[PDB]
RNA sequence: GGUACGGCGGCCAUAGCGGCGGGGCCACACCCGGUCUCGUUUCGACCCCGGAAGUUAAGCCCGCCAGCGUUCCCGGGUGUACUGCCCUCCGAGAGGGGGCGGGAAACCGGGAACGCCGCCGGCCA
RNA sequence: GGUGCCCUAAGGUCGGCUCAGGCGGGUCUCCGCCGUAGAGUGCAAGGGCAAAAGCCGGCCUGACUGGACCCGUAACA
RNA sequence: GUUACUCCAAAGGGUGUCCCUGGCCUUAGACAGCGG
């Protein structure tokens, strides 16, 4: 029996949280700042359901290209296609 | 604790000093904050801004340096901080009160009144403000019959004529 | 019932969850300890497997009955402690035919999975019934789908099988 | 063992017990589906309203349905409680049984339907003591727990109750 | 320069639970009362308002403790279990082996560990 | 293993408060205590959630209008 | 047996022979024969 893809499919470990985080993250993440050309990691915080992209791209690295609202625009490479996301900065993490 | 899977809350929550949800809603505003705190015998009023390593305090105030814990002193503290911070050069702010609940008729909102009258721009409403017959002191000058507005007024004159 | 070569091997995932297996059978063997349970015997005698096995509860109960009868008539209850170490959790499957349309076995039985150099049984005994202990072990070894070997452990958990065999 | 509250007073009263409060209730419950008039009784008795207390999970005997008031409870502090106690202790028989006390310094009269100090009541009367600075385990700001070197036990409570009115068994 | 003071914070158990010894001008607390600002499906117990008659007993502050929990290091367990590539290696087969590279978890013995770092004050001189 | 629905609140926000279970009292809903959530969430499973996303209340109807861009179904394509 | 793999039998047994290891014996040992 086949099964389409959907947001929360096979997310039992990827979107599970360690039993010792369990609540809000520290507030040094909602207020992260980023510049253009800055490379970022896509790492999802399961407690915040706003600005969360498809978990398909959990663990990938992209580049910032702009800003819309309180969200940042991110480009990733998927094979040879470019894909653009609007992500809240609690789901992101700077390189180095 | 009692083993793994036990979650040991943040320290300032554990102690009972800080609400992190409210903190987040306030930080999302990138304006400076006006922290007003109350105790049994004193009233504190600071100006704070955010740094990732720890909130930096620009201007402060204390009822002791004033005298050199009620609504009149709250108002005068507000006046003091409003003249100090506009001199520092920050003509905007927003109120933080912490874990004190909002009740109309409180020395915290009298601090707000003072900081406004001293000329600092702070969004608010003109309905929580206590009434001036509690401001000046007529409440205690009425309890007297079952501190004087003389002193309140000439002290107000001191503060203004010195921070002109 | 059907031969044991069909269920000997281990090359197959585990199937141990009764809160998902519909119609899972129930155990036949319900006694795993015998003799003097409170005890301080001298010599310990255990079977180890020579390779991974998958042993049915039919076989376990056969072993139990035989060995216990033998030792009850040749040793006596206050002088031996007999234990079976392994419980049957693995559910066995059989295809009910339709042919090979919708093949997925309905459950028939249970088995214990055992890895290489694992213990299966144990007889604790004094020094003047070792002959009987080893006869029991022969009888048991004879009823298993693959081979097995025995040792003789001391308290302090040390191997003394050679020093004991050479002198008896 | 009176040396206990002897030491209470010795150190200074900061470690002295007292009555935090009193409460009174219809315990065995007699309204079922009604809102009775012992409602009115208790008010006549003391002089401040009684507090209804609605049902719970559908029961078998006492309150076999939810949401229906069945009982009543009230709370006294300050001097009302001291005073109301002064009649009630005289009303019960003397040499009170520690076997109804609490292992932490409290108690709750078993006795039902006795009238003293000037028809149907079935009733249960509970007391609560505490040293003074208990405020901090209630107040929001900097709330935390209370150690054992400041809590109570059976013995201190017994000797404190013995201090006025009834002696004990 | 001094403090057995304080407010706002960051890392969020190496900080937690429990246990003990000591301290109180200035400050935080517990306290007395509450008409009014506020309210308790009923009580100034909670919260809000004004003072301090009393004390440090509790919370706070200084110091220590390895009973439980967490984290890091030293030896063992052990180069064990499992593993990527190659093989005209073994074996009836199931499955194992050799060479080149990576490499645990339990458990044992011994250490440390009963929080670290920012900004601003207040008062004594 | 479940859906082919239900809800003017079970929808928006503001404030206050904490759960199941047990121990110890009182009789056949009352006081105190321990309690990392072992409860509850409109409905399955998984995930999330404690000064709360749970319970108690007060005020409302963003379950609106005109329009852009991007992710999935349908990886790469 | 003369089979890399394609295409090839087990559990259970053996003073058949060639080897490793560890106990007990030994200047009278382990069999025999002569008698108690």
């Amino acid at each position: 029996v086949k099964k389409a893809h959907s947001f929360r499919r096979k997310t039992r470990g990827k979107l599970s949280k360690h039993p010792r985080r369990r609540g809000l993250p520290p507030l040094t993440r909602f207020l992260q700042e980023f510049e253009v050309g800055q490379k970022v990691h896509i790492v999802i915080e399961p407690s915040y359901h706003k600005g969360m992209p498809d978990p398909r791209f959990h663990g990938r690295t992209g580049t910032v290209v702009g800003k819309r609202g309180d969200a940042y625009i991110v480009q990733i490479t998927d094979g040879g296609k470019v894909k653009t996301f609007f992500i809240h900065p609690v789901h992101l993490r700077p390189q180095k | 604790a009692h083993g793994p899977r036990y979650r040991v809350p943040f320290r300032r929550r554990r102690e009972g000093k800080t609400n992190y949800h409210k903190r987040l809603k306030l930080l999302k505003s990138k304006k400076p904050r006006l922290v007003v705190r109350k105790t049994l015998n004193h009233h504190i009023a600071q100006i704070v801004v955010y740094d990732p390593k720890g909130d930096k305090t620009l201007v402060s105030a204390h009822t002791m340096e004033l005298m050199r814990g009620n609504t009149p002193s709250a108002y005068l503290l507000g006046l003091l901080i409003g003249y100090k911070a506009k001199q520092a050069g920050i003509e905007e702010a927003i109120l933080d009160i912490g874990l004190h609940p909002p009740t109309r008729g409180s020395s915290i909102f009298a601090v707000l009144k003072g900081a406004v009258d001293a000329g600092l721009n702070v969004p608010h409403s003109e309905e929580i403000y206590p009434e001036d017959y509690r401001i000046n002191g007529e409440h205690i000058a009425n309890y007297a019959k079952a501190k004087l507005p003389e002193h309140f007024e000439e002290v107000k004159a001191k503060i203004i004529e010195k921070f002109e | 019932l059907r031969p044991a070569k069909i269920d000997r091997d281990v090359d197959k995932p585990a199937y141990t969850r009764r809160e998902y297996i519909r119609g899972a059978p129930g155990p036949k063997i319900t006694i795993f300890d015998m003799g003097n349970l409170s005890a301080e015997f001298e010599y310990e005698v255990s079977l180890h497997a020579e390779q991974a096995m998958q042993i049915r509860q039919n076989a376990l109960e056969a072993i139990r009955i035989q060995v216990n009868r033998y030792l009850q008539k040749n040793v006596g209850r206050s002088n031996y402690h007999f234990k079976i170490r392994v419980y049957p959790f693995q559910v066995l499957r059989e295809n009910p035919m339709n042919g090979m349309r919708r093949p997925f076995g309905k459950p028939i039985g249970l088995a214990a999975r055992v890895r290489k150099d694992q213990k299966i049984l144990t007889v604790w005994v004094n020094g003047q019934h070792l002959k009987f202990a080893l006869g029991a072990m022969h009888r048991a070894k004879m009823k298993l789908p693959y081979s097995a070997y025995y040792r003789i452990y001391d308290k302090e958990g040390n191997d003394v099988t050679t020093k004991v065999l050479s002198t008896m | 063992n009176r040396e206990a509250i002897l030491a209470d007073w010795e150190a200074h009263p900061m470690r002295k017990p007292r009555i935090a409060k009193v409460t009174i209730n219809i315990g065995v419950g007699e309204s079922g589906e009604r809102l009775t008039k012992a409602e009115t009784m208790l008010e006549q008795l003391v002089g401040q309203k009684p507090i209804r207390r609605r049902a719970k999970q559908t029961n078998r005997d006492f309150g076999i349905r939810r949401g229906e008031p069945i009982a009543v409870k009230v709370t006294l502090r300050g001097e009302k409680a001291y005073q109301m106690l002064d009649r009630l202790l005289e009303a019960v028989d003397r040499k009170l049984k520690a076997s109804n006390f609490d292992e932490h310094g409290n108690f709750c009269f078993g006795i039902q339907e006795h009238i003293n100090i000037p028809g149907i009541f079935g009733m249960d009367v509970c007391v609560t003591l505490e040293r003074p600075g208990f405020r901090v385990a209630k107040r929001k700001r900097q709330r935390r727990k209370i150690p054992t070197k400041h809590k109570l036990t059976k013995e201190e409570g017994i000797v404190f109750a013995m201090e006025e009115l009834k002696a004990k068994v």
